[PDB]
Order: structure tokens, then sequence, then C-alpha cells
RNA sequence: UAGGAUAGGGGCCUACCAUGGUGGUGACGGGUGACGGAGAAUUAGGGUUCGAUUCCGGAGAGGGAGCCUGAGAAACGGCUACCACAUCCAAGGAAGGCAGCAGGCGCGCAAAUUACCCAAUCCUGACACGGGGAGGUAGUGACAAUAAAUAACAAUACCGGGUGUCUGGUAAUUGGAAUGAGUACAAUCUAAAUCCCUUAACGAGGAUCCAUUGGAGGGCAAGUCUGGUGCCAGCAGCCGCGGUAAUUCCAGCUCCAAUAGCGUAUAUUUAAGUUGUUGCAGUUAAAAAGCUCGUAGUUGGACCUUGGGCC
């Protein structure tokens, strides 16, 4: 026996039925211009994750109230759309958690806020600051830009003590510039 | 299948024994006692996976051969005997 | 600077050690070696020698400047050379290492389990 | 027309059972023939190339399809064999190692070509992709 | 007769292929290609 | 019924007796490219297909049979015999069983190292201590799967939208900064090594540190551009294209889709309300038996506690 064959796997988008449509082809690219994506598989995924919960929503919203197995879960998605800034505080109902949609999903993701933070010129240089590991979530560097920020951690998103623009020595072209200027 | 079986894979171990599914490809079998060996924690997992005094099945013999582990009033060296229910 | 902070710490009685959590926050170094880092857990937990401290299982977390593993503390060497698997006792060198094949041992095992008597020995 | 009766359930069953014959695919499937096929039930196959030919187009079209005769190794049974990508028929020679593939509708004819359901896909080890594009030389 | 096999590849004229600047692969493709459809595009592709 | 045998019940076997046992609610027999299950794929629901493989149960050690020891075996990394292969040999004899690990031949469309270690999980022995091709570790690995580079910004030149200013877009143009792929002290990892994580020093301008796979008539997103061929060569899953002006073949340019993934072949899920219990059909499209009777099956009129509170 192998007991890494234990571990549990699985896949995380889906692709279309439908592989040539104009209006479909024109949406994805239009979203993917604007939240400066890499592929549609990257907003096919959100896609996916945004399927799975609200397939769950609306599986909790069809029984009865009075069901414990609805309340417990329904109050665990509000939780954790309440957690993660999708669902807005006049939004406490499981009504409302199905009317969510993908660019909510896309507003969330770390290169999404440090492009609205003013910290980036635009939303690809932004991709480009998040890869090149100068970007720390409290205290943690992140270089993942699909990450998905938390609330109570959107105050905390600034440039890392050793990256250039958060107070660290010089990288490697301006040092080799100052050694040509040196002599 | 001709006799008896020595070996209990982690994942038929009963479901009190929380243990972690890629940990290892066995558990410890418990020995013949006073309890059932599907309703007993065997001594493995206790000085391990339930106090820190153990860490290893190196340990749990180091301090079983000190004869340190005292069973319903009585020394006891198995590392998988059955203390099963509300064995002092 | 650099500095210690231990976790989850438990005084093992049954095995006359203390065993900890140990995490270094080590700010403008790549990591700290156990060695560098066993006389300052020695400066801090006062203990005469410097081989009843083992530390393993060390670990840099992502983006650097903090590590953790865990750390050992005994009372006595003469404790210490009796609880631990021979291979830490050679990286601190308390041992020696032994240079030897297991296939080698079993090739010479099946060649030798064909002789009987004292003879074995003799067939070198 | 049904029976819906609710202490009718081993008719419908019954009923259900005899009638998946009229199937094609069903009958197709489950009726074993499949395996006396020249390919056994196998994706691919691999072969002797027993001569080259050609066959018309069958009308309205008319050209001139470079085949194959090959032999399978595994049964010994001779079928013939699309070659496309034009100049492929000159990389194939006399008693060849070729691997052979099904032509795309699962034991039908494909195209124009009378009778052929089966293409070459490898020649002496190498794909016919790779030398029609000069990746690759025959050895 | 299978001697006529190969006829027009073999029989058409060669042009090597052009020389040309690479093109912005992953992300900076698809900024381009936004650019060139949504806003730069105030009817075919290939005309 | 009475014994025999077994650890023990029992036609399990023996003597005697009786004629029973199963079957259209499918016995008996045949096929299975059939080990059974937990489960897998696809799934509006119902469903269809698969289930050799790491968890549970069973069976086997080339094919059958018999048995010793032992608490436990009809054991094969135990024996005895026969059949089939096959190994030395001094030709009198002797020894065999990889469907264990690695490896070889063969078969094939189809599957990796004759490596290291008991450090972990556990098991076994007289045993804290030996041993473990169980198990773990490294090697090969685009089976499958996750995250994710291949450039971002400014100026200048050119061109647009809200005479003018701003906004926005392209240039093997000009600048600077940023960084990891790579290399490497070092520490860490590890039973010992290695990978990762961390990090000195070096490391990008055509940032050559050069993205590919399929297509561009319709289905189906993208060319009635240019050159060649001329019902030939070929393309084409289907419809179809090529007979001197080819939007479909052979190539160049341009463009399109997916993108470190894509094409092709088989099997089958959807699509398929074209298997229809949910939910298909039967005048003419395929499909009411020539007609009636008829057992099993399926299906069968109405009628019998309500006031009565309390609660
Ligand atoms: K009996
Ligand atoms: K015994
Ligand atoms: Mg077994
Ligand atoms: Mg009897
Ligand atoms: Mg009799
Ligand atoms: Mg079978
Ligand atoms: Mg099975
Ligand atoms: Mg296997
Ligand atoms: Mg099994
Ligand atoms: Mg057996
Ligand atoms: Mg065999
Ligand atoms: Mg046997
Ligand atoms: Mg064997
Ligand atoms: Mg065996
Ligand atoms: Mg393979
Ligand atoms: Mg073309
Ligand atoms: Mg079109
Ligand atoms: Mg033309
Ligand atoms: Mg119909
Ligand atoms: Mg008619
Ligand atoms: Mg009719
Ligand atoms: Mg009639
Ligand atoms: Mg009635």
């Amino acid at each position: 026996v192998h007991v890494n064959f234990y571990r549990n796997y699985g896949k995380t988008f889906k692709k279309p039925r439908r592989p040539y449509e104009k209006e479909r082809l024109d949406a994805e690219l239009k979203l993917v211009g604007e939240y400066g994506l890499r592929c549609k598989r990257e907003l096919w995924r959100v896609q996916y994750a945004l399927s799975r919960i609200r397939n769950a929503a609306r599986h909790l919203l069809t029984l009865d109230e009075k069901n414990p197995r609805r309340i417990f879960e329904g109050a665990a998605l509000l939780r954790r759309m309440n957690r993660y800034g999708l669902l807005a505080e006049g939004q406490d109902k499981l009504d409302y958690v199905l009317a969510l949609t993908a660019e909510n999903f896309l507003a969330r993701r770390l290169q999404t806020l440090v492009f609205k933070a003013g910290m980036a010129k635009s939303i690809h240089h932004a991709r480009v600051l998040i890869r090149q590991r100068h970007i720390r979530v409290g205290r943690q560097i992140v270089n993942v830009p699909s990450f998905m920020v938390r609330v109570e951690s959107e105050k905390h998103i600034d440039f890392s003590l050793t990256s250039p623009f958060g107070g660290g020595p010089a990288g490697r072209v301006k040092r080799k510039n100052q050694k040509k200027a040196s002599g | 299948a001709r006799g008896l079986k020595k070996h209990l894979k982690r994942l038929n171990a009963p479901s009190h024994w929380m243990l972690d599914k890629l940990g290892g490809a066995f558990a410890p079998k418990p020995s013949s006692g006073p309890h059932k060996a599907r309703e007993c924690l065997p001594l493995i997992l206790i000085l391990r996976n339930r106090l820190k005094y153990a860490l290893t099945y190196r340990e749990v013999q180091s301090i079983l051969m000190q004869r340190h582990i005292m069973v319903d009033g009585k020394v006891r060296t198995d590392k998988t005997y059955p203390a099963g229910f509300m064995d002092i | 600077a650099v500095t210690l902070r231990t976790r989850k710490f438990m005084t093992n009685r049954l095995l006359s050690r203390k065993q900890f959590v140990l995490e270094v926050i080590h700010p403008g170094r790549a990591n700290v070696s156990k060695a560098d880092l066993k006389e300052r857990l020695a400066k801090i937990y006062e203990v005469k020698d410097s081989n009843c401290i083992f530390v393993f299982k060390f670990r840099t977390h992502f983006g650097g400047g903090k590590s953790t593993g865990f750390g050992l503390i005994y009372d006595n060497l003469e404790a210490a050379k009796k609880f631990e698997p021979k291979y830490r006792l050679i990286r601190n060198g308390l041992a020696t290492k032994v240079e030897k094949s297991r296939k080698q041992i079993k090739e010479r095992k099946n060649r030798t389990k064909k002789i009987r008597g004292v003879k074995k020995t003799k067939a070198g | 027309g049904k029976t819906r009766g609710m202490g009718a359930g081993r008719k419908l069953k019954t009923h259900r059972r005899n009638q998946r014959w009229a199937d094609k695919a069903y009958k197709k499937s489950h009726l074993g023939n499949e395996w006396k096929k020249p390919f056994a039930g196998s994706s691919h196959a691999k072969g002797i190339v027993l001569e080259k030919i050609g066959i018309e187009a069958k009308q309205p079209n008319s050209a001139i399809r470079k085949c194959a005769r090959v032999q399978l190794v595994k049964n010994g049974k001779k079928i013939a064999a699309f070659v496309p990508n034009d100049g492929c028929l000159n990389f194939i020679e006399e008693n060849d190692e070729v691997l052979i593939a099904g032509f795309g509708r699962k034991g039908h004819a494909v195209g124009d070509i009378p009778g052929v359901r089966f293409k070459v896909v490898k020649v002496s080890g190498v794909s016919l992709l790779a030398l029609f594009k000069e990746k690759k030389e025959k050895p | 007769s299978l001697a006529r096999a190969g006829k027009v590849r073999g029989q058409t004229p060669k042009v090597a292929k052009q020389d040309k600047k690479k093109q912005p692969r992953g992300r900076a493709h698809k900024r381009i290609q936004y650019n060139r459809r949504f806003v730069t595009a105030v009817r075919g592709p290939n005309s």
C-alpha cells in the first residue's frame, strides 16, 4: 500500500459547453481585460466556486424555515459572505446570496484591492508587483494575485519591509547603476 | 485467512481514535485484554495522541520499560494494552 | 537582532527533559544555525553544558524572517544518551557513525546461514 | 397503453428488458460481436505493410486515395488503411512497421473512400505528422 | 496509379518564413486583445 | 430411523425405509472480455455506464491431489506423487517454483530503479537492544490535479474621443527602476544525501531568458489577401471543395480559439422525451394480433366515529 494515495484531490474549473459564441466571448474578454487576468481559466474557476456556493444556497432555501439543517448552514454561509466582503451589512438573508455574481468575487482579489488602494498605477502593474514579492497582507508576504482578502485584513495591505517600495535596500538594477557610477 | 491477524490498518481503526489519515499505513492493533479492542484506548494512544509525554513508537516503550504506568492498580508494559472504560 | 520564543512548553518528568516548540525571529539573516542557537538556548535556560540541548525539525516560513522547530533540554547528559536515537547523538558529536551497507549485511547473512558450527566466522 | 398498476413492476421491468434490443447501440454493445472485428476492441493496432494500393473516390468525387493494404500482427487479419497528408505514401515502403487507428466514425466508412475504416498513424515508429512537417526522418 | 503521389506539394514554389517581433504572452496578450476590441474599437478583424 | 465421522449441527458418510425436492414469481442449462462490496464518471429530478488496483470479505501460488508439524495450514519464500516446463552433472544421481521487491524475455496500442534505510507507521522474536523489498526515502513520470513567469511605468513620435486642453491607444524609439528562471557561498531539510522554504555574490532590451497546438465556406470565432496546382495532388467527422479567377487543396502574410497545454482513436455519460416509471409512440411516417374464449399475472362500485367537550 502507498499511504500517499489517500490524499483527496479535485478540479476547480469546468470549461463551457458551447466554445464559440460571440456574446459570451466578448463578455469574458471584457471581464479579463479590466480585471487583469491571464486566461479564461482564472475566470472559469471563479464561476465554478460561485456556482458551488449558489447551489448550496439554493438547496438551503428549499428547506423549511424551522429546519435546523437550514438555520445552521444558513448562518455559516452568511458568516462567510460577511467575512469575505461579498454581502453587505444590509443583506443578511439567504435570498441576497443567490444574487451574487462573478465580479463580486473578482473585486476581492488581492490584485484588485492593491489597484484600488492606490498602490498600483494599473491593475496589471498590481499583478506584476504582487508576483514580485512586494506586497504583504498583515505581516505575511503574499505573491499570489488570486489571494482573496477578508474584511479584517483589508486595512493591512502594505509594501513589505524587505521591498524597496516599503523600505528595503535597492534592487540589483539600482545597485548595479551605483556600482557603475562609483568608478 | 488461515489464522489470526496481527496488523491494523489506519483506515480500519476505530473512529474515536482520531488518527491522521496520512500518518502511516498501520495503526496499533489492541492486544488481547479486558476490553473489546473496539471500545478501548491502547496505552500507545495515551502517552501519545492524548498526552505529549511521548513523541514516537520508541519513547512509549522507553517509558513503559521504566514501569511508569500503573493501570487498574498494576504496572503494565504492553504498549497496546486495552484500557477501555473507567480504568484508573 | 534575533529573538527566541518557546511555546507548548512541557517538563517531561517521565523522560527527564523539557520539550518545546521553538520560534526564532531573525530579521536580516537567512537562518540561524543550530550551533549558533544552542548557545543562546543555554544562556536563556541556564544549562551548564551545551550537549543536553537538541534542536531539530526546523523550517523557514514563506517570505522569510522566521523559523520554527522543536527543542529538548536534558537534566543530565547521561540521561540524554539514554532516550534519543543514535543519529541525534551523531549530530552533536556525542557518538560515532558506523559505515555499513544493509544489502552487504544481508549478503553475508544469507551466505553464512548454510554453514553449521564455529566455522561460520571462518568463511571470511 | 401502459400498465400502471402498483403491483406491475415485474411487467414493466421485463418489457423494458425485452425492448432494449431494438436499440442499435445497445444491440451493438451487448451482442458481443465487437470482439470479432479486426481491432478486437482496441483503440489502435500494429501491422505490416503488405502492399500500397489506390482506390478511386466514390461519385460524384473524382480522385485516387492512396491507401495501404496491411496485416495486423495481433490476429493476422488483412485491412486497408488510409494514408493522408499528400506525399505520405512515399514514406511507406514494403513490409514496413505501421501503427493503425480508427478513422473516426466507429466502424464506418469515412468520406468518399469506399469501404475504408482505418488510417495510418505511425510508420516505423515515427508519426506521419512529424515526417510530413519534416520534424523527423524515417530510420 | 500511385505515381502522382505528392505532386502539388513537391511542385509548389517555396517561400521562406518571415521575421517579426514576438507577440506578448499571457496577461499582456489578453491586455492587447482587450485594447483592440473594446478600447480602440470606437467590420471584420481580418478585412 | 439408528449409527460412523467431525471441534461441532447436517445425506457429511453407511444400513434400512418412504417417494419425494425445484420450476413462466423463469427452476434446469448456457454467456460473461464476471471476484463481491464500500465506491467511480456523468448527473434538474429520475437515470445510464463502470467497479483488476492501496479499505472489508473470498480465492490462488504453473495444473490437479494427498499430508506432517502446529493453538491455528489441506501452508507451497513446507513436504510427497503425477502431468507441463526447466537447471547443473564427473551421466551414477541432485535440486526446482517472482500472481513478493528490483530486473529480463515474450505478449502486446499499453506501464519506471537489478538504488538507500529501518529515521517515521507498525509488526514479530527469549527481546527497551535483532529484523522487516511490510513501510518509508531518493530515481524515471505532461496518468490525473493545484498555484502560477514569458514583462510593468514614464518621456518622445504617430493616431483617436470628452479652436483649445485633457483622456485613451501603437512605435526591433529613448529612459530608468523591479524581479525570478538560472548559478552559488551558507544555513536549513534529511537516518545520510537531494528537492522545497531562506539567503551572500552574479544574473534581462530584439529583456534571442525567442509559446505552442489546431483552425480561418456552414455547423463554429476568425480572409470572398497574394503566389502554385487544375475533378490531378489533395481536403473533407456531416453538407461538400478542386474541371485556368479555389474564401475549403499546397504555401506566405494577416486573423481566430484554448494557452503550458492542445490535436487524434477507441470505450460510455450527456445531448436522447431516439428506451420514455417520471416521460415516447401504433388511421396515412415503423408499429392493433383475422376474430372470439381462456388459466397465471395486472386491475377491481358504494357502505360501518361522530357529535365531546377538555384541550
Ligand atoms: K457433524
Ligand atoms: K505453535
Ligand atoms: Mg494475507
Ligand atoms: Mg446423526
Ligand atoms: Mg445409502
Ligand atoms: Mg474472470
Ligand atoms: Mg473489486
Ligand atoms: Mg498493481
Ligand atoms: Mg484484499
Ligand atoms: Mg491458500
Ligand atoms: Mg506464473
Ligand atoms: Mg499447496
Ligand atoms: Mg516466491
Ligand atoms: Mg505465502
Ligand atoms: Mg503510460
Ligand atoms: Mg490557408
Ligand atoms: Mg463565422
Ligand atoms: Mg487562388
Ligand atoms: Mg419516437
Ligand atoms: Mg406505406
Ligand atoms: Mg404503416
Ligand atoms: Mg382489427
Ligand atoms: Mg373500493
